[PDB]
């Protein structure tokens, strides 16, 4: 039931990425291999078939797509979606300017840019609490209080690295 | 978390918010310049207002972090940049009024017109009206008329406004702990903390004045030759030991001697370098002009233009029905969105213009990955300097050959080369004493060194002494001749034109050296030389990131502006000059004027 | 009449007579060295006897003039040179015998042949037969053969004669109030009575060695680097710590590593700096070389060669039927009769030599202006340095390009630079230890410090210690390896080649300063520099009329020889050699032997 | 009658120069104008015509030719042949390598290299008396006594400045 994932009319914001569990099924993966539809198709495990899985959906910026690999400096890796060090399967990205961007600006896609400490692999931070770099409760418009969640702002006219990319991460156990 | 930790988090929040407002500001501003509708001027203001209001709000907040509590250039530099206080340091009314002045000076120079006393039904603007006269007219009096009219109508109008402008602007600079507004402007060249790479504001004057002495010999010879030539076009109007009548210099001010070429050309027999007609012969469209420019830049190992550039750029005027502003520009909108707006005609000048403009885009692209606040040329003199470089290599007879534009049989005899070099000097060398002089006055006016009652008296004294140029009609303090030039009455520092002019030759020489070029520096072509690109990209990728001194040392290998490469370029003309002037007077009398008395 | 008075007239007379005799001697000497006929060896002897006798007859008469009573220095030096006792200071038998030793040694050397163990009919002379083998074979055994045959045949022959030559030449030395023949030769460099410009005999040893210590690090690396390379050429014949085997160094003795270029070239995919192939390919001839080198001296301001030079010189081998001595020589016969004797081959070494030789001639012309007695190089080393100054400029890729031995498009980078500096090093730097070591042995022998039963033992000890070279087979005291060199068995001081190479770069550093030269010293070509020409000529025309110390100081600003210039000239290569050498031993053990097996 | 001076088979030594008197005669002079044969043609008078003379002949070496002119420093001008400071006509000279020089060596030509005082203009010293720098009659082979006439020695192979040159001096009155 993979088409129910790639081709889902809407995608999650990275910070609130979705995990869809797939078990008791058989897949060819041929539906994937052959396709210039995919800008990034990088596996971190193998390239065969066994007919047996987790599918993680979300949207990031072209330039962010690199952060969805083991290792990687961060911000999207650091605070949003972290892949594990060794352990892995595949990662699929693709350009969605025509769907997820407008000539006016599209700001529905959120990401988190502030947090006390990075995430653990596959951890998920859904909270939206005002932030101060030394703990302590916060009440904006105050100085040094900020909202940890930022809006992406995807426009047709931007460069490729600033265009929205629907990403799907496949995980194997 | 310390002050420095609280600063990074503050800056980060800025960059992200700035990207959006600024992107919106730019796209709106672009759509205007490309689609002049009343719905668009409404939008450009909309987005420009938010983005400006935001900056103010942010700077005022940024001032709540002391920058000498930070041992980290990168962040220290960002925080400092955001600390553009503005005229917000002044009171409510000294800010509204100043902006009133700023806007009125602007609108006067832009709408100012003068009318033919012999035919008052025809009133001419600067562009294209008066300007056309100043470029092409051979009639001393018509020329005299235009010149005087402009300074006599719009000049006198700007006089009072400019006076108050100077007081109001000075208070601001004082309140920001600068000596004067001049000192404020010199600020752009300043560097604090790095050792040897440091540069003070005053060191600029020093380095300008020292470097300018080494220019006089060349200029004096250029001057002497053109004086002789002009004597022929206006016999009896000009003295062979005197200054050059200010209104005979090729344009409204004599900022450039370019249009004197027709009557100063050394070897009038030799034909074109102009490939204007060679380009048409092959039905070349804009697509080819830029693809070529692009091919030029890829040749030195730099990247293709972005798909978005080809998709979103405006390469040709739509004419009427959707009209646009047609001045050639390179746009850096943000979000990796680069584009050029240029009403491409098919001339050689435009082919070359594309190479300048696309230099900018290449620069803008290189420094994209830098922090938002740090994306810009190393100083005000850098962007254009990179621009001119590209124009220089593209126009070499070697390069036009390579492209398949110059006839492969055309050889470089001693005459076509002096011809061209003179054309170069008429613009490049000609403009340097004028530019120095202009700021010299400006700077001194802001220090108080030149009193109101001697503004014009001191201007013309300096135009005579420094420039070799004289007023054809005398001017009391009812005038304000300097402000009759765009940059003055539109509040832009003018020294960038000098420092750049030298930078660009420093760049050239060092890039041509990197590129194993054999002959005179003026025939150079960095095309196909990747190691040049690398030497250039090394500073191109820096942006405003590291001090311009290091940025320069990256490409040239020296921490300062050196005039020596500039001379080198014009060395074969300088010799010719010294010999052509064998029996001509070289220098001028500050005492002789054309109205005399 | 006084004294200084009576002296002038005598000199004047000596002069006019000397010229006549000395010309007849040379024109004799020449016709022999270009046509070895029986009647010519006769004549060559005759005039040369009537000339030496004359000087002897005049030397005695010179002594009758109390020089330390004369206040004009011009005449005193002339008088002083004429006061020379020479070798007639020995007895009757001890003079005919010495002259017989000298002659026999000369003839054993020039007539030596080796014949193949596998061919009693094929015999090879040193030139060309053996020499070709040494310059070109890649065969360990062939080279071993040639090297050893030569020292076994000619070398052993010479041994007895050399021993008796030592004794007789020491006897003459001491009779002329000198420590030994070593000290005698060291005399050339001596200056008495000038203050701050004096120079003592024993001061030269001090200086050569002081200065040689500084050359060690550079030579050491060169050595290391060439050793590695020779290991690839001769797999398994060389220890990575051993001295280089003496039959592998490119010529018969390892005087020059020049012929090791093809197997040591740093970056062999680069366009060859050895323009030999270029020259052959363009079908250059002797005429073209010399006519080309003439053009070089004209370009700096010096005269052409004379009509006589072209008519009378021998620039090629006549072949068989008319046989000559091919040793390249620069002849100053007298009465403004200048020529070069050279069996020019179309190679790069000959191209360079042509310049050197013509260098000598140009020096000789320059001081033709002098009193007969003062018509010479400032010291034995000045002439050779002058030769090499030219050779320095002509060998630059810059200059090869200019003559068209290198493509006009040839582009200089750091790899071509290293290739060039390496090739220069192989010749220039690599001769230094060889030369220094050759002389020291001789010096020590003359001083008595070395006994007959240790003659070869100490040579080979010093070859190992100082030069890092080892005999491929062991040599008992039947051998006399030094005498296998032309200079040893033909009685010529060697240290000149050492001093020469210092003065060389000293001169060049000063000359390129004059030519307003930009970058590093190894990139300087003085061509077209009338300024540089002028400087050189100014010290050229002085002849022997000045102490070399002051003469040198007037060119370069130094009382003594200085190694700094040489070291600067090679620096880029030194720095590169150090890094190239990071994976190998730098230095050597004196204990490894190719025969201790 | 000029082609009897130049064109004369033989010429004398400088120290022993000859003078030919020329009166009652017409010479066109074109025999000298129309000639690249002459290496030196200096006139300290003019270069015109009146159809109206003394010709002095002698051989000197290349570099000695420059002394055959008013003023002039030494040895040939000093002890051999002196032209008067003002008073003058023309001085012609020409390279005679193939006539007065032999590849084996020609020593017939003499000059005086020692004299007890400079010559006045046009004087002629013919004596072969041994010279002493302080009075004193001489007898060789005694020291400080010299025979004052040296030979030139003109070989074919010398430089131009050492080659022989025939010279004829014309005087007018
Ligand atoms: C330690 C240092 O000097 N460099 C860092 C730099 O890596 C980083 O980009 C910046 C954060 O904005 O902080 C510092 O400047
Ligand atoms: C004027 C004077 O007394 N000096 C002369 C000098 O001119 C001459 O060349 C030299 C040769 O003997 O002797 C003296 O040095
Ligand atoms: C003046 C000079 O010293 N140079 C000449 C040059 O003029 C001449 O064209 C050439 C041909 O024979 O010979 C010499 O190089
Ligand atoms: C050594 C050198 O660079 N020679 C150049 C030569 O190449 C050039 O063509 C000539 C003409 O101006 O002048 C110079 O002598
Ligand atoms: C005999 C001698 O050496 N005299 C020379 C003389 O030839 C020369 O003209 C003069 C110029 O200064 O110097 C000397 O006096
Ligand atoms: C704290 C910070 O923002 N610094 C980053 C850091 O992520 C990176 O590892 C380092 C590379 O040296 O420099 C900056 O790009
Ligand atoms: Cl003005
Ligand atoms: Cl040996
Ligand atoms: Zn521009
Ligand atoms: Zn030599």
């Amino acid at each position: 039931p993979f088409g129910e994932v790639f081709n889902a009319t809407k995608f999650p914001s990275v910070y609130a990425w979705e995990r869809k569990k797939i078990s008791n099924c058989v897949a060819d993966y041929s539906v994937l291999y052959n396709s210039t539809f995919f800008s990034t198709f990088k596996c971190y495990g193998v390239s065969a078939t066994k007919l047996n899985v987790y599918a993680d959906s979300f949207v990031v910026k072209g330039d962010d797509v690199r952060q969805i690999a083991p290792g990687q400096t961060g911000v999207i890796a650091d605070y949003n979606y972290k892949l594990p060090d060794d352990f892995m399967g595949c990662v699929l990205a693709w350009n969605t300017r025509n769907i997820d961007a407008t000539s006016t600006g599209n700001y529905n896609y959120k990401y988190r840019y502030l947090r006390h400490g990075k995430l653990r692999p596959f951890e998920r931070d859904i909270s939206n609490v005002p932030f101060s770099p030394d703990g302590k409760p916060c009440t904006p418009p105050a100085l040094n209080c900020y909202w940890p969640l930022n809006d992406y702002g995807f426009y047709t006219t931007t460069g490729i690295g600033y265009q929205p990319y629907r990403v799907v991460v496949l995980s194997f156990e | 978390s310390t002050t420095e930790e609280l600063a990074k988090t503050f800056l980060e929040t800025f960059n992200y918010e700035a990207q959006e407002l600024s992107y919106q500001s730019s796209v709106a501003s672009w759509n205007y310049n490309t689609n002049i509708t009343e719905e668009n001027v409404q939008n450009m203001n909309n987005a420009g207002d938010k983005w400006s209001a935001f900056l103010k709000e942010q700077s005022t907040l940024a001032q709540m972090y002391p920058l000498q509590e930070i041992q980290n250039l990168t962040v220290k530099l960002q925080l400092q940049a955001l600390q553009q206080n503005g005229s917000s340091v002044l009171s409510e009314d000294k800010s509204k009024r100043l902006n009133t002045i700023l806007n009125t000076m602007s609108t006067i120079y832009s709408t100012g017109k003068v009318c033919n006393p012999d035919n008052p039904q025809e009133c001419l603007l600067l562009e294209p009206g008066l300007n056309e006269i100043m470029a092409n007219s051979l009639d001393y009096n018509e020329r005299l008329w235009a010149w005087e009219s402009w300074r006599s109508e719009v000049g006198k109008q700007l006089r009072p406004l400019y006076e108050e402008y100077v007081v109001l602007k000075n208070e601001m600079a004082r309140a920001n702990h600068y000596e004067d507004y001049g000192d404020y402007w010199r600020g752009d060249y300043e560097v604090n903390g790095v050792d040897g790479y440091d540069y003070s504001r005053g060191q600029l004057i020093e380095d300008v004045e020292h470097t300018f002495e080494e220019i006089k010999p060349l200029y004096e010879h250029l001057h002497a030759y053109v004086r002789a030539k002009l004597m022929n076009a206006y016999p009896s109007y000009i003295s062979p030991i005197g200054c050059l009548p200010a209104h005979l210099l090729g344009d409204m001010w004599g900022r450039f001697w370019t249009n004197l070429y027709s009557l100063t050309v050394p070897f009038g027999q030799k034909p074109n370098i102009d490939v204007t007609d060679a380009m048409v012969d092959q039905a070349w469209d804009a697509q080819r002009i830029f693809k070529e420019a692009e091919k030029f830049f890829v040749s030195v190992g730099l990247p293709n233009m972005t798909q978005g550039f080809w998709e979103n750029s405006m390469l040709t005027d739509p004419g009427n029905v959707q009209k646009a502003v047609c001045h050639p520009t390179a746009w850096d909108l943000g979000k990796g969105d680069f584009r050029i707006l240029m009403c491409t005609k098919v001339t050689m000048d435009d082919f070359l213009t594309a190479h300048h403009e696309m230099g900018h885009i290449q620069y803008d692209m290189a420094y994209a990955a830098q922090p938002f606040l740090l994306r810009n040329g190393a100083n005000e003199g850098f962007h254009e300097a990179v621009g001119e470089i590209m124009s220089l290599s593209a126009a070499t007879p070697k390069h036009l050959k390579s492209i398949g534009l110059l006839s492969p049989d055309f050889q470089e005899d001693n005459e076509t080369e002096i011809n061209f070099l003179l054309k170069q000097a008429l613009t490049i060398v000609g403009t340097l004493p004028f530019t120095y002089m202009l700021e010299k006055w400006r700077w001194m006016v802001f220090k108080g060194e030149i009193p109101k009652d001697q503004w014009m008296k001191k201007w013309w004294e300096m135009k005579r002494e420094i420039v070799g140029v004289v007023e054809p009609v005398p001017h009391d303090e009812t005038y304000c001749d300097p402000a009759s030039l765009f940059h003055v009455s539109n509040d832009y520092s003018f020294i960038r034109y000098y420092t750049r002019t030298l930078y660009q030759f420093q760049f050239q020489e060092a890039l041509c050296q990197a590129a194993k070029h054999e002959g005179p520096l003026h025939k150079c072509d960095i095309s196909n030389s990747t190691e040049a690109g690398q030497k250039l990209f090394n500073m191109l990728r820096l942006g405003k990131s590291e001090p311009w001194t290091l940025a320069l040392e990256n490409v040239v290998g020296a921490k300062n502006m050196n005039v020596r490469p500039l001379l080198n370029y014009f060395e074969p003309l300088f010799t010719w000059l010294k010999d052509q002037n064998k029996n001509s007077f070289v220098g001028w009398s500050t005492d002789w004027s054309p109205y005399a008395d």
